[PDB]
RNA sequence: UUAAGUUAGAAAGGGCGCACGGUGGAUGCCUUGGCACUAGGAGCCGAUGAAGGACGGGACGAACACCGAUAUGCUUCGGG
RNA sequence: GACCGAUAGUGAACCAGUACCGUGAGGGAAAGGUGAAAAGCACCCCGGAAGGGGAGUGAAAGAGAUCCUGAAACCGUGUGCC
RNA sequence: AUGAGUAGCGAAAGAGGGGUGAGAAUCCCCUCCACCGAAUGCCUAAGGUUUCCUGAGGAAGGCUCGUCCGCUCAGGGUUAGU
RNA sequence: UAGGCCCAGGCUCUGGGCACUGUCUCAACGAGAGACUCGGUGAAAUUAUAGUACCUGUGAAGAUGCAGGUUACCCGCGACAGGACGGAAAGA
RNA sequence: GAUGAUCAGGUUGAUAGGUCUGAGGUGGAAGUGUGGCGACACAUGGAGCUGACAGAUACUAAUCGAUCGAGGACUUAAC
């Protein structure tokens, strides 16, 4: 099935949306191991939506991506980055746009940490 | 639910026999000689 | 043989002995890696004591850092500090903040 | 080789003894303080402001002790 | 002083009628010991520090600041026999 | 000492990037997200008595941590004929 | 967020009818908090010592510890509530 | 499956995710065009969307490694 991640039904959705947008922005994220394991699927689905490029997929993506700035130099939205920069980079891959690398335990709570990045 | 009697030393030591830690699973980094957890990362290794 | 002791360390002895049992008897170079990769709160302290013992072995007795092994490794009890009123947030009484003396001895094999 | 018999050793941990430590302040030595008396003194202070205090005073923090805007001291007469 | 010697002797050998408790009258503790002399650890090493290991002082450093002696409960490490 | 590394550690929304630093889940900044709004807002009493500001700090204390604090230490700070 | 209706008598009480339902026939699934595992911290009641099986008897109250027999490799973790000479109780 | 445990796999491989194609569920998406004063209706068009289900596909992750684990006692008898 799917993990509940210790949240309620709405907080889980909010954290997933936030992490997806953050990974789109920064190209590489550090978070817990299970959060990355659950984030992989949604971020790959949104990359798949961006690879289409039509208006319908653009609005489906917009109904889930946060309103944040990718880079201030060109006044570029995260959605614009998704549909212009990444979709062009992964034009030949059939799936598997991410990779998780395990780091080790956190000091505060012993949680297992992991880096999730775009290939 | 009240301890009828104190616990002797020998019984305490016997109960504490499974309360111990495990040696970690460590491999040596191809480049470098650092040791990391298996399936963990260390290019900086 | 060389020794290094850490006195009145703010850690419960029973929790430090769990790691002390892991590392004793091992070669001194391998032991550091185990301490680095164990996720316990006594590891950093025991690692500092072990590094101090290794240092004394080279700067004071001119023994080599290789060919060194952990001979003795134990944890003793230190003076206990008594907090009589954890009434702050807690409803408990006379909490005991325990303490430890950590000792490590190394020698040549 | 087969069959039928005997025993040994094994320690995850534990028990007894021994060696070595930690903690904790009994014990032993010691005395700055007390207790019970003895022999002498002296048995009142105060509106010319008492007993007891508050606040202050040092080159530089707080406190004790000393002192009172002449404030960590003034004058005199003696001792040293 | 055929009186006590730090749980004793005053409640008080130590900044004690203090700290604390109570609205108040009032109740009322705990707590002595480095060394002959600070000569109280320059300097080197590990460590952010604390704390250690050398070096040095000292008769003694296992006399290093709750620093004379240091028992028992309690907590550990090694090992002979089961 | 035992119970025992046990019961606790209460609501209630956070996530990432950067910084500082020996060390970051917990401190600072940014971004988005979320909660109150006849209050969880503004002022001003009673009461408290320096808790206020700046720098330093990592003994102790803060139900975890701590580079942070109502904690510690040095300097400062309160102006009326209405 | 915010009352179930109607027909009665007696002044609020007793009614009656309807509506409605997990009250139950009889329970099933789902959400959260705790439980559980991992990292940090960390108490209390209680406590003669203890390597502390069961049955049938014996016995100053009711046998783990007395006699005779029957069973049982060493050490844990999670549950149950049987004993708990646990506490509540209360008759009396 | 509380945790241990059990079971399927670890790059001569389909273990899980992704992708592609399906199964089932909901039910006629966005944009555009048309009709209407308007709320709306029709066409494009069983359309769009789709967690835990199936088959292909090494695209991503199961890397490298480390540890443990025998050398088979004696007696008698039949061979």
């Amino acid at each position: 099935s799917y993990r509940k991640l210790g949240r309620t039904s709405a907080q889980r959705k909010a954290m997933l949306r936030d992490l997806t947008t953050d990974l789109i922005i920064n190209e590489r994220i550090e978070t817990t191991e299970t959060r990355a394991k659950e984030l992989r699927s949604v971020v790959e689905k949104m990359i798949t939506l961006g690879k289409r490029g039509d208006l319908h997929a653009r609005r489906q993506a917009a109904a889930y991506i946060r309103n944040e700035v990718a880079n201030e130099e060109n006044n570029q939205d995260a959605l614009q980055k998704l549909f212009s920069d990444i979709a062009t980079r992964y034009e030949e891959r059939q799936g598997g746009y991410t990779r998780i690398m395990k780091l080790g335990p956190r000091r505060g709570d012993g949680a297992p940490m992991a880096i999730i990045e775009l290939v | 639910a009240v301890p009828f009697r104190r616990t002797s030393k020998m019984k305490k030591r016997l109960r504490r026999t499974h309360f111990k830690l495990n040696v970690p699973g460590m491999t040596e980094c191809p480049s470098c000689g650092e040791m990391k957890l298996s399936h963990r990362v260390c290019k900086a290794c | 043989q060389a020794k290094a002791v850490a006195r009145t360390v703010r850690i419960a002895p029973r929790k430090a002995r769990l790691v002390m049992d892991l590392i004793r008897g091992k070669q001194v170079g391998e032991a550091v890696s185990i301490l680095n990769l164990t996720p316990r709160a006594a590891s950093p302290i025991i690692e500092k004591v072990l590094k101090s013992a290794i240092a004394n072995a080279e700067h004071n007795y001119e023994m080599d850092a290789n060919n060194l092994v952990i001979s003795q490794a134990f944890v003793d009890e230190g003076p206990t500090l008594k907090r009589f009123r954890p009434r702050a947030m807690g409803r408990a009484s006379q909490i005991n903040k325990r303490t430890s003396h950590i000792t490590i001895v190394v020698s040549e094999k």
